[PDB]
């Protein structure tokens, strides 16, 4: 029941293939749903679900409002370049923005930005000031704090405008975000100077959120394992691992513990 | 949808 | 200055692997900035076809992930290597698929 809806702009000066001047990518519950680049120029689908949205001429409007914005990513980029005192050449500017339901109904959300790859303004709405990091993010907090405006616009945004959307978006993605897919999973052996590497991995679960361990004769060996991040597959499901290195004769007291969403009760796997 | 105001830095 | 942050990748099959069965190979690459890379999916060194790449993403930190996928049936003698090359890199780098079988 919880959800989130979050975009995330970055733009360079100096493109490189694959790293248009500016882009942009909407994600629902993390899952992309919409694209945005200066080269195509085209706001795009990248979900099913998006496909039924039912408002009619939304993409052309969209896409021109992206257009226009671009103009103002350019113009900050070179505020930046001054402000900073650096030569031209490669520079990059990135922005996250967006809300979140929880649990509860309550809302939250965030703007932020960042400046050659650290943080520059964050907004905190609830207080309508902008929290800066900088000597130089410190001007852009004073120019819009004077001015007055931005602050409680994107408050306004945020609190409102973003929240309607999250409730249509998901509830028209319903099918895709309550779906459930199992992991299929398989333990791997390997010994070479008489270390046995038990590698158990977990292909194509969702939702994301999984645990994997390692028991020996039923007893978690929390120490002795390591694992990797939940990485993505290409059809939106999940992938992890976790090895451990344990003794060739110690083999058949070793079982992997997979806990899923899509499970009732967790899987236990041996090789 | 995208936040249309954005602000200059 | 600049962020200037090499990127680390796994390398990973979308099912669990058997010899001849057709399947799809991953090749996760996060924690780089800047946004500039060259990200090649290779057969025993041969450019792979039909090679996808996920609009890139960032997170927390500004560090930008990618996801690069390509259909590829395995067998016991090819060697399914990612080259990723990074400004942060001295030189490029490969990352190796370590079958299941």
């Amino acid at each position: 029941e919880p959800h989130s809806v979050r975009y995330f702009h970055t733009a360079v000066s100096e493109p490189s293939p694959g790293v248009p001047q500016f882009v942009s990518v909407g994600y629902l519950d993390g899952e992309a749903f919409v694209y945005y680049d200066s080269e195509t120029r085209r706001k795009e689908p990248r979900a099913d679900w998006t496909s039924a949205i039912d408002d009619q001429q939304y993409w052309e409007r969209i896409t021109r409002i992206s257009q226009n914005n671009e103009q103002i990513y350019r113009v900050n980029l070179e505020t930046l370049r001054e402000r900073y005192n650096q030569s031209r050449g490669s520079h990059t500017w990135q922005r996250m923005y967006g809300c979140d339901l929880l649990e509860d109904g309550s809302i939250r959300g965030f703007d932020q930005y960042g400046y050659e790859g650290r943080d520059f303004i964050a907004l905190d709405k609830d207080t309508r000031t902008f929290t800066a990091a900088d000597a130089g993010a410190q001007i852009t907090k004073r120019k819009w704090e004077e001015e007055g405006t931005f602050a409680e616009t994107m408050k306004f945004y945020l609190e409102n405008t973003c929240i309607e959307w999250l409730r249509k978006y998901v509830s028209y993605g319903k099918d895709v975000l309550e779906r459930r897919e199992r992991p299929e999973v398989r333990v791997s052996g390997m010994e070479a100077d008489k270390i046995l590497t038990l590698s158990c991995r977990a292909h194509g679960f969702y939702p994301r959120p999984i645990s994997i361990s390692w028991l020996k004769d039923g007893v978690v060996q929390e120490q002795e394992t390591q694992r990797g991040s939940t990485v993505p597959n290409s059809d939106g499901t999940y992938h992890i691992w976790a090895t451990i290195d344990v003794l060739p004769g110690d083999r058949d007291k070793y079982q992997c513990r997979v806990e899923h969403a899509s499970l009732p009760q967790p899987g236990l796997f041996s090789w | 949808a995208e936040a249309i105001i954005v602000a200059m830095v | 200055g600049q962020a200037k942050a090499a990127p680390k990748v796994q390398v990973y099959s979308r099912h669990p692997a058997t010899a001849g069965t057709e399947n799809i190979l991953n090749c996760y690459v996060e924690g780089f900035h800047p946004p500039k890379i060259d990200i090649a999916l290779l057969k025993n060194g041969e450019p792979m076809k039909d090679v996808k790449y996920n609009d890139m993403s960032f997170g927390d930190d500004w560090t930008f992930q990618r996801l690069v996928y390509a259909p590829f049936t395995p067998t016991k003698s090819d060697v399914y290597t990612c080259r990723v090359d990074h400004e942060a890199f001295t030189e490029p780098q490969s990352f190796r698929w370590e079958p299941d079988f």
